[PDB]
């Protein structure tokens, strides 16, 4: 709908060029961290369900699951901010085009402005 | 005991343990590297460092 | 128009036949002679009952082939092509699908009628 | 003194055709454990000819 | 039937839904759901019984009247415009065909009687692959003709998708029935909110599929068909049924799970247009999916049924073949609501 | 719209009809499956060559061919439904009612 | 189709009660008319006559649901003077619910449809005059 | 639902009905107790014909032993009500 | 109004859809749909798609011998059914009749809407192209472009069709 068709998009990039020139995600970011925890829990239920010591099965296979669960997770939030970053620059290349529908109405003060009051009693 | 053999080996698979580890060596050297990249490639563009 | 004509005479002349066939000999029909056939005796149940096949996938088979058939068809036209090379590939491909598939029929036991 | 859990009286009531029995579908039967129901007996209809006399 | 005719007849399904997911012109994608439906007929007849004929028979039956369908909507949206690509559908009575025809497809009401009985006459394979994958070619070629759907009668379709399946689960015991019944009230929930915003319909369509997969596996784990024999799983696998009860929970809806934000984001959607009134009316109408999910979870997880004597013998066995991705999609299907912004890596 | 365009229309809508009410027989519903294919077919063609789309006329032969298909799959399902049941009345087909 | 709604909304609130009652009873046999349809459909009656008497049956229930309805919320209209008010359709719907009741001869469902009823119709009234769009337009 | 819950009134009115209705009976010497050989004066083939009327009528099949010590109607009826396990 | 030989073809056309879609014995119905497969190809052959006729044609009688024999095998029964046999086969021809007969005459004799929009008429031979070219036909040319143009359309045909080859072979399989 709204984002499908852009001028100048690569069908299945899931990366553009463009989205270089922007910080990428740290490390240390909490939503990565979110994202190893939920392949720390898979690997978990992972040792549950085939009956196996939970905490202690298997620490190359819940390695493994972290760093899947990290690694997929990175470029998921890059391309996340990459988006947020076009909806913003399209919203205000908009309105900097359109002056007419975005106008700067006039600054009044409180002590201008009458609001009705209701007494509570 | 166990009158059956086990069939998962009472040692480890070891190629199974060594592919598996190697695998998580890999990506995370990749990210850091990638991660690296990233960073260098948007202070070049945008003109911070 | 010429076709309309000559279907109409064609279907016109054999109408006219039965119509002789019918009308012109004397009838004398009883219970006896419009009875069902068979070699000496009364028949036991009915024609209209199941009559089992043993050739129906030979028959589904029949249907695809058929379409194959159709897809084949345009050749004579399509050999006038520029780009022969294309061409020809895709007819050789339509071709040995068709016979992959006949041989996979043959070889799982498609091609036998029902015991 | 200890907890109560379901006994075979509560568990047979949601083993029936479905839930809610009404009198339409009081007649309804669960399908068979495995999903095959038993062959029916159909009778195989020969055709019986008469060949010859004639 | 052989392994490898098995996996070219899923392989022939899959590049059916691909084709009609990469194609342009309105032939290829008729084409592409011809051969999906041709290599899918003999997946739901596999295990061979009379009630596995009966399913197939009425899958068919069903499909192919909705290819009749949409092939007369290309024809005539092409006698009055000449185009064959797949865009805005020029001619109204051809819409009207088109998503008529696709809703049948899908299995949305009014044209949603099939699902229950398809699903409940196939095995728990082939009732996962029709309840998730059997939905993206629907939905992929519904979003691409959204400029022209009539809100009226997609959304009609839509409330009545969700009223028919949250009453017909609540009638239900047998378990496949029930996830028929949730597929269709999901259907409901996912071409509500396909005017206004697809991004939303296909957020909904993965949570979905998360849901029912990690649903049908465990269903599968637990070699259950029925509330009762589903009853017995406590007594060999508790840490199965507790999943169980995490994923249904999750599936009805309540938060801070996975299944809360589809619909969350499908309700703020509607109110950024006005549509108030709707979203209310499927908020307390998915009430009656939670009640059936709830009566699942009681007979299953929350208390203790009844056992037989000879499954102390199933104590002694394990399970030969373990379904891998079952872990990811439990967790996928429950903890995956913090990251709710990711969304944005949708459109 | 020409009234040829109107009584192929008709016919399709006849044959949709046809196939919606069903009486008992499998291959009758079968049939009426066909009609909605060979209406389909006259009036793509009838559309195709009105308008001179010449790569199009290729596009009723490729119709031609998937109706086989379907035709193929519905016959051999009604041979499964006939071994079931000895009849290929649509009544039989109501296990899955419960 | 949606025809039958404009000549029941074309006709003012509080005048011509009997135009207004023939519109509302036109509406009533419509929606009863499709649900006898779809009863037969899926519920064969077992006998032509049968299928006749519950379509009538269904046909007739519906249509003085309507006309009493419509009848009673114009009156109360014109009677009080208040249009642009709920409480005349609140009327409408109760007494259309009580005719429900009536019909199928129970105190309880004509109880319970009244006040069912009733709320339903004044909330119709108040989308009508704020501006409800039950089928919104996709706008944004 | 089925066939409703058939009692022993239903069971002897349509037996005394098939009796009715043969045409080798009076249906005004006709009663309860009456015995097929020494009040209608018939032999045992009339009563095979009217075993197999009870037959085609309760729509189950009545085997030989059990069956040719039915002589009255009340005896037919208490049959009937054995097999369908009619106690009302 | 010129010899009416296309409406009369098309009027006929919806006759035989009318025989066959009231289901009177699949005999019947075969025989129904034999005669509209012929009188469409007449159709197309009127507007120069000679070839197309012809393989429909073609097509729709073997599908019907097939029909025939299947009808035979397992969709038989004592008395079949005729047109006249029975009152709903009877009821359905009778309407489907009336319903077209109303619908050529609301058509003929006002210019009035009826499902898809308003239509006119006047004898197909108006809407024709005057088309004065060629040494080849146009109809031909297109089909044998599926050669050279369509490789992707054969591709997935020839792959649909082995598929259902094996389709067939799998679901009559049994066991
Ligand atoms: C929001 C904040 C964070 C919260 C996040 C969410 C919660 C946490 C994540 C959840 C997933 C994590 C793991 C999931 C799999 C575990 C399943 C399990 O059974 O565990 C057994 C296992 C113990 O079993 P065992 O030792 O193998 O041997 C005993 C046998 O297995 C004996 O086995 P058994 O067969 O006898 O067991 C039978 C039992 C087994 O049944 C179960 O165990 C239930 C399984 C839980 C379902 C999980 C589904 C997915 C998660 C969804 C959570 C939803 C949260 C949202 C709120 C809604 C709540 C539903 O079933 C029953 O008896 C029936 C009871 C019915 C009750 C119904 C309620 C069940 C649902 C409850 C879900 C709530 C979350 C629970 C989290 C913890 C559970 C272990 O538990 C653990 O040891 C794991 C605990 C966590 C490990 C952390 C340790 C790491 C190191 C510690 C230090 C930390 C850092 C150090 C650095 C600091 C510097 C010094
Ligand atoms: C402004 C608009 C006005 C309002 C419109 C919206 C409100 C619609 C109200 C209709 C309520 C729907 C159901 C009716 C009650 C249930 C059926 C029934 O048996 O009734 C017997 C029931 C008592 O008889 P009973 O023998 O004791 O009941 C039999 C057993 O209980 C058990 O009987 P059963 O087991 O034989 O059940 C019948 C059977 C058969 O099931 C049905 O009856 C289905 C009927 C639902 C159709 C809804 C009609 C709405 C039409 C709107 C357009 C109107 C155009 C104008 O049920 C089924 O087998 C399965 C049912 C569900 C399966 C799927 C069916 C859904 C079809 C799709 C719905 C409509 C699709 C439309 C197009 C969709 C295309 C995208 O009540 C009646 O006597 C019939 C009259 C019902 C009251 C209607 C109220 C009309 C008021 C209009 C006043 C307007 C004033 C002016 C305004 C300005
Ligand atoms: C391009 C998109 C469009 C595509 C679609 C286009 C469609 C148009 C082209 C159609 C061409 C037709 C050519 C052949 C069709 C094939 C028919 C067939 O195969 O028959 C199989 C089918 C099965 O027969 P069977 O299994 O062999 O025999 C066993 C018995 O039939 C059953 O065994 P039983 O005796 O034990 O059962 C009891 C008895 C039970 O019989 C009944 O209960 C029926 C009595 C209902 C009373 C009708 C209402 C009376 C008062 C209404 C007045 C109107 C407004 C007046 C003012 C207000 C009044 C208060 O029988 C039934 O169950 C029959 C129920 C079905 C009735 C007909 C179904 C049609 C639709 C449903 C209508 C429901 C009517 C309710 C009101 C609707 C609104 C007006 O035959 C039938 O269903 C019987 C009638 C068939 C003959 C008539 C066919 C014409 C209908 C065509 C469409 C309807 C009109 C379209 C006009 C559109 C405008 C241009
Ligand atoms: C939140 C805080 C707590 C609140 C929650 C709790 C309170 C609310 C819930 C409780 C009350 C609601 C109950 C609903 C009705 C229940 C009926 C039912 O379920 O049917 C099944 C049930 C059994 O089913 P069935 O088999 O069909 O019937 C067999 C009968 O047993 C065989 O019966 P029978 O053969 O012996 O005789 C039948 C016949 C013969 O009748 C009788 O047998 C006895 C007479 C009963 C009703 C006649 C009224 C006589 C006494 C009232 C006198 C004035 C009272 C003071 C009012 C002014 C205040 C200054 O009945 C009628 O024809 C009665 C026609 C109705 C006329 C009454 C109209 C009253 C409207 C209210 C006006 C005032 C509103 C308040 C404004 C205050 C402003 C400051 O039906 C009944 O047995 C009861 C029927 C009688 C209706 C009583 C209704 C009056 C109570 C006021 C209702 C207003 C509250 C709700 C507002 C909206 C409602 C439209
Ligand atoms: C419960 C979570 C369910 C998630 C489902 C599985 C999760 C893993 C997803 C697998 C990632 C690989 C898929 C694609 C990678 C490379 C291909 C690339 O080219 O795809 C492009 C871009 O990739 C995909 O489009 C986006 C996939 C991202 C999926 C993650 C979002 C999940 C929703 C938010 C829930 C939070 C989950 C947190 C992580 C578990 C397509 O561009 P475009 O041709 O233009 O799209 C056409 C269709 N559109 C425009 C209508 C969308
Ligand atoms: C091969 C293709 C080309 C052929 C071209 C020639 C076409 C020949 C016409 C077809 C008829 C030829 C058949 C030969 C004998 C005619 C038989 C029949 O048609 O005539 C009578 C048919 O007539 C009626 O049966 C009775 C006459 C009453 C009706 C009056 C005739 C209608 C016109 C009105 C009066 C005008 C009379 C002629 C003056 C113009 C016989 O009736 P019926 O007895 O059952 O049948 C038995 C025939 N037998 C005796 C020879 C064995
Ligand atoms: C808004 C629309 C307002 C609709 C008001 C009507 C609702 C009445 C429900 C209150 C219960 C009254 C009652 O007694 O129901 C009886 C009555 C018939 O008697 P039974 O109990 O079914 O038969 C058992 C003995 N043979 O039950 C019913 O059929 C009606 C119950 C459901 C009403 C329909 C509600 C549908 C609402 C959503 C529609 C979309
Ligand atoms: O009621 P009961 O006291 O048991 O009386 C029995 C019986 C009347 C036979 C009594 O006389 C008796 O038992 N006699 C002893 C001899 C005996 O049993 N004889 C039986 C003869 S068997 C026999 O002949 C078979 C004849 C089959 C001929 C069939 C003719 C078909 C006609 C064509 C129909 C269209």
């Amino acid at each position: 709908t709204m984002m499908s068709g852009r001028p100048g998009r690569v069908p299945l990039q899931f990366l553009p060029n463009e989205a270089r020139s922007l910080p990428p995600p740290k490390l240390t970011d909490p939503r990565l961290v979110y994202m190893g925890f939920l392949g720390y829990c898979s690997g978990l239920i992972d040792n549950a369900i085939r009956r196996r010591p939970v905490v202690s099965a298997g620490l190359h296979r819940q390695l493994l699951y972290v760093t899947s669960f990290v690694f997929f997770g990175y470029y998921l939030l890059k391309r996340q901010d990459y988006m947020y970053a076009l909806r913003d620059h399209d919203m205000f290349a908009y309105v900097k085009s359109h002056p007419e529908d975005f106008p700067e109405k006039d600054k009044k003060t409180y002590g201008e402005i009458l609001e009705e009051f209701h007494p509570v009693r | 005991k166990f009158y059956i053999r086990e069939p998962p080996h009472g040692s480890p698979d070891w190629l199974k343990v060594g592919l598996t580890l190697g695998t998580s060596v890999f990506l995370w050297i990749y990210l850091i590297k990638q991660h690296k990249e990233d960073v260098l490639e948007y202070k070049r563009r945008n003109g911070l460092e | 128009m010429n076709i309309m004509l000559t279907l109409l005479t064609n279907v016109t002349l054999a109408s006219l036949l039965v119509l002789i066939a019918f009308w012109l000999p004397q009838l004398n029909a009883y219970s006896e002679k419009t009875s069902p056939y068979e070699c000496g005796f009364d028949p036991m149940g009915s024609a209209r009952l199941p009559f089992s096949m043993k050739f129906f996938l030979v028959a589904i088979t029949f249907l695809l082939f058929d379409l194959e058939i159709a897809l084949l068809l345009p050749l004579p036209w399509a050999s006038q092509t520029n780009n022969l090379k294309t061409m020809l590939t895709m007819a050789l491909f339509l071709l040995i699908l068709l016979a992959a598939s006949l041989a996979y029929e043959w070889t799982q036991k498609g091609l036998e009628w029902a015991e | 003194a200890r907890q109560w859990q379901p006994d075979v009286e509560w568990a047979e009531q949601f083993g029936g055709a479905v839930m809610y029995p009404t009198k339409e579908t009081a007649h309804w039967k669960p399908p068979p454990w495995n999903d095959v129901d038993p062959p029916k007996d159909t009778l195989v209809s020969n055709l019986t000819l008469n060949f010859g006399p004639q | 039937m052989n392994p490898i005719i098995y996996t070219t007849l899923i392989m022939t399904v899959m590049s059916g839904t691909m084709l009609v997911m990469i194609s342009s012109h309105w032939l290829l994608i008729w084409i592409g759901f011809e051969m999906n439906l041709l290599a899918m007929i003999p997946v739901l007849m596999k295990n061979f019984n009379p009630r596995a004929t009966e399913a197939a028979t009425k899958y068919f039956l069903t499909q192919a009247t909705a290819s009749m369908m949409l092939m007369m909507a290309i024809i005539i949206n092409l006698l009055y415009s000449g185009q064959w690509t797949i865009t805005k559908m020029f001619n109204p009575v051809a819409m009207t065909m088109m998503t008529m025809a696709l809703a049948m497809k899908l299995g949305l009401s009014p044209f949603h009687f099939w699902v229950p009985e398809v699903t409940q006459g196939i095995s728990l394979q082939a009732g996962l692959l029709l309840l998730t994958w059997q939905k993206l070619a629907p939905l992929s070629v519904l979003c691409q003709i959204s400029q022209s759907i009539n809100p009226n009668l997609m959304l009609t379709m839509a409330m009545l998708s969700i009223l028919i399946g949250g009453w017909g689960g609540l009638n239900q015991t047998q378990l496949r029935k029930i996830m028929a019944y949730s597929s269709i009230a999901h259907m409901g929930w996912m071409t509500a909110v396909l005017p206004y915003n697809t991004t939303m319909t296909i957020l909904n369509l993965l949570i979905y599929i998360t849901m029912t997969l990690a649903m049908f596996m465990l269903l599968i784990h637990s070699s259950a068909t029925t509330t009762l024999s589903l009853s017995h799983t406590w007594n060999k696998m508790p840490v199965i049924t507790s999943l169980m009860m995490v994923t249904l929970l999750s599936m009805g809806g309540l938060p801070p799970l996975s299944g809360f934000m589809p619909k969350w984001m499908i309700i703020q959607e509607m109110t950024k247009n006005e549509s108030i009134i709707m979203p209310t009316l499927m908020a307390m109408t998915a009430l009656l999916n939670l009640y059936f999910y709830m009566r699942l979870a009681y007979s299953s997880s929350l208390t203790m049924f009844p056992s037989t004597n000879n499954m102390k013998m199933k104590w002694q066995f394990e399970h030969t073949k373990q379904m891998k991705l079952l872990p990811t999609m439990i967790v996928l299907s429950t903890l995956v609501l913090p990251m709710t912004p990711a969304l944005s890596s949708l459109n | 719209m020409p009234l040829v365009y109107m009584n192929i229309i008709m016919a399709f809508a006849i044959a949709l009809a046809g196939l919606l009410m069903y009486r008992s027989h499998l291959m009758s519903s079968l049939l009426c499956l066909e009609g909605m294919m060979l209406s389909l077919f006259i009036m793509s063609t009838l559309i195709i060559l009105n308008t001179h789309f010449t790569l199009a006329n290729m596009m009723p032969i490729i119709l031609l061919v998937f109706a086989a298909c379907e035709a193929a799959l519905g016959l051999s399902l009604l041979v499964m439904v006939s071994n079931t049941y000895g009849t290929d009345y649509v009544q039989n087909l109501n296990l899955l009612q419960c | 189709a949606k025809t039958l709604l404009h000549k029941y909304s074309d006709i003012p609130e509080g005048t011509e009660c009997h135009r207004k009652a023939y519109a509302s009873t036109s509406i009533g046999g419509a929606t009863g008319l499709i649900v006898s349809a779809y009863s037969i459909a899926l519920k064969p009656p077992a006998s032509f006559l049968e299928g006749v008497a519950r379509t009538g049956r269904y046909t007739f229930t519906s249509a003085a649901i309507g006309a009493i309805f419509g009848l009673t919320s114009c009156i109360s209209a014109q009677v009080r003077e208040k249009p642009d008010d709920p409480l005349n359709y609140f009327i409408g719907g109760c007494a259309g619910g009580l005719t429900l009741g009536a019909r199928t001869r129970s105190y309880g469902i004509g109880a319970a449809a009244c006040a069912y009823m009733g709320l339903t119709a004044a909330l119709v009234k108040m989308g009508q005059l704020e501006g409800w769009q039950v089928f919104a337009e996709p706008k944004v | 639902s089925d066939a409703p819950p058939l009692t022993l009134e239903a069971i002897k009115d349509r037996v005394l009905y098939v009796l009715k209705l043969y045409d080798k009976i009076d249906p005004e010497k006709l009663s309860v107790n009456s015995h097929f050989m020494k009040d209608l004066g018939l032999d045992s083939l009339d009563q095979v014909e009217i075993i197999m009327a009870m037959e085609d009528e309760f729509g189950f099949e009545i085997p030989d032993i059990d069956a040719e010590k039915l002589m009255c109607p009340q005896e037919i009826v208490d049959y009937i009500a054995d097999k369908k396990d009619v106690y009302e | 109004m010129t010899m009416y030989i296309a409406f009369i073809l098309s009027t006929i056309f919806v006759i035989g859809f009318v025989g066959f879609s009231s289901k009177p014995s699949p005999i019947y119905g075969g025989l129904g749909l034999i005669v509209s497969g012929g009188v469409g190809c007449g159709i197309v052959l009127n507007f120069g798609g000679s070839f197309l006729g012809l393989m429909v044609f073609l097509i729709y009688l073997g599908g019907m011998l097939v029909v025939f024999g299947y009808t035979t095998a397992m969709a038989t029964e004592m008395y079949p059914e005729v047109w006249v046999s029975n009152k709903t086969v009877f009821g359905a021809f009778v309407s489907g009749l009336m319903m077209e007969f109303c619908m050529v005459y609301y058509a003929l004799k006002e210019e009035e809407v009826e499902i898809i929009f308003k239509f006119n008429g006047l004898g197909d031979w108006v809407i024709y192209d005057t088309g004065d070219s060629g040494f080849f036909s146009e109809e031909a040319m297109g089909i044998a472009a599926l050669y050279s143009y369509g490789t992707w359309l054969v591709i997935v045909t020839g792959w649909s069709l082995l598929i259902g080859v094996v389709v067939i072979m799998e679901i009559t399989r049994g066991n």
